[PDB]
Parts: structure tokens; C-alpha cells; sequence
């Protein structure tokens, strides 16, 4: 038998760990029932895949944003006050996109 | 120009795919119709 | 859907520039169409 | 002074020497011409930047099509007979694109 949305909340925890982010416990429930019929090499993968992301944001991302410690730009979309033509966070979001890309 | 027209969709549907990764549908919604009318006018 | 619909639109964007690297205008304003609609019905 | 139309075909030639191409006499003449007032370093990255173009195709391109010998696809338009979505000569409109670039 196979984790069961319980051990599966878990499971992100561990993986995530020490590893700069807010995923606040509401947010870990939530991608333990996604996960439904998953395994552990698969959560575990699925993480490993998330993260790595901040950094794909930055690598195709050409257009940075200043929100400035003197000064600090990041990747943004263009229509974001500022965008400086030229070549951030753990969300949610980020474990929501790995979820479909395996 | 033309050689350069058809080189400057290539830049605009390029930061309408970057805009998108913010899920802003308004910049993409522009610059991939800024392009298309260019692609009209080539 | 939508967050693949979203996906699409680039996959689109993304061909129709590969096909302006051969002058390709049909294809391009075709892609760049069927796109454009695309983020349009989202 | 600077090379002349006349050196300047030359310095294309030179550069370009024995790499597999086929841009005929004509087409030097005229990439002397689209060069007046050039240098010869100029002229040199000038033909460095195009070549290794073939290879960008191939690159960038993610849609290649067959033209075999056993099979030989390369990049192509995706409307272009056979278009197989997976990740080429040196026309005289390769040395043209660095022009502009450079």
C-alpha cells in the first residue's frame, strides 16, 4: 500500500525541509491530496523538481524588476512598474507546477 | 527593415511567452498582437 | 486546463518564432493566431 | 585607408577558405560591397559569427524534418512536408544575417 494523503503530507515536509520557503501547513494538506496514489521516489522527485524553479524563473526570465540591501532585481514580467530589459520565491505555486510536468 | 520587422516579432511573441510565466494575460495579450499586425505588415 | 491552455499559448508563440527562422510567414501567422485566440478564451 | 570592395572580397574569401560551402564568386563581390569602409578584423569576427550559424539552427530549431544516407534530418519550419517535432548549408544568406549583428 502507498501513502495515503497523511504520509504524503509528510513526505513534501522532509524533502523540503531547511530549504528557504513558506508553504504554510494549509499549503502542504493541499499538495498531500493532489498527490493521491502517489509514492515516494514520486513526491520525492516531484519536490526535487520544484525549487530549482526560482532559478529557471531567473535563466529564462530576460526582464528584471527592482524591489529594493541597495538594490535587488529579479524576473518579472514586463507590465510590472519598472522592467529593465536585461538578462524570488518559493509560492505555493511552485510545487503546483511540478505536479503536471511528471 | 523587414529583415529586422520579422526579427522584432521574434523579440515581442519572446516577452509575451516571458510575460505569461506571471500569468499576466495583459502585456501578452498586446505584445503577441503588436507582433501579429507587424507579421501583417511584412 | 488553463494552467495548460496558458502552457499552449507559448508552445504556440514558441513554433511560430522557430518558423520565421525560415521566413516561414504562413505558418507564423497562423501559430501566432491560434495562440492569440487561445488567450482569449481563457 | 581601409580595404576597398576589392580587399574586402578577398579578406571574405581568405576567412571562409576550404568550409564547406558554396557561395560562388557573385555573392563574395557583394558582401565586399555591403562592407565598404571595413576592417580586416572587422570583416574576420564578421565571417566567424556566420558559420556556427549552421549550427545555431539546429540549436534553436526544435522541429526537424528528413531529406535522406539512411535518414538525415535537420532543422525546418514546421510547414514544411514532415515536420518531426525533436531537439544544413552555408547559403550566402548565413554571411548576410551578421552583418546586421556585428
Amino acid at each position: 500500500g502507498s501513502p495515503d494523503l497523511a504520509a504524503r503530507t509528510t513526505m513534501f515536509e522532509i524533502n523540503v525541509g531547511d530549504t528557504p520557503c513558506v508553504l504554510t501547513k494549509e499549503d502542504y494538506r493541499t499538495l498531500g491530496a493532489m498527490t493521491e496514489g502517489y509514492s515516494g521516489s514520486d513526491i520525492a522527485v516531484v519536490v526535487k523538481d520544484a525549487l530549482m524553479q526560482p532559478i529557471r524563473k531567473i535563466q529564462s526570465a530576460t526582464h528584471f524588476k527592482d524591489v529594493s540591501e541597495t538594490r535587488k532585481l529579479t524576473p518579472c514580467s514586463p507590465g510590472d512598474d519598472g522592467a529593465i530589459e536585461m538578462s524570488p520565491d518559493l509560492t505555493i505555486k511552485d510545487f503546483l507546477k511540478a505536479i503536471k510536468s511528471t | 527593415d523587414r529583415a529586422s520587422k520579422i526579427e522584432q516579432i521574434q523579440k515581442l511573441a519572446k516577452y509575451a511567452i516571458s510575460a505569461l510565466n506571471y500569468e499576466d494575460l495583459p502585456t501578452a495579450k498586446d505584445e503577441l498582437t503588436k507582433a501579429l499586425d507587424l507579421l501583417n505588415s511584412i
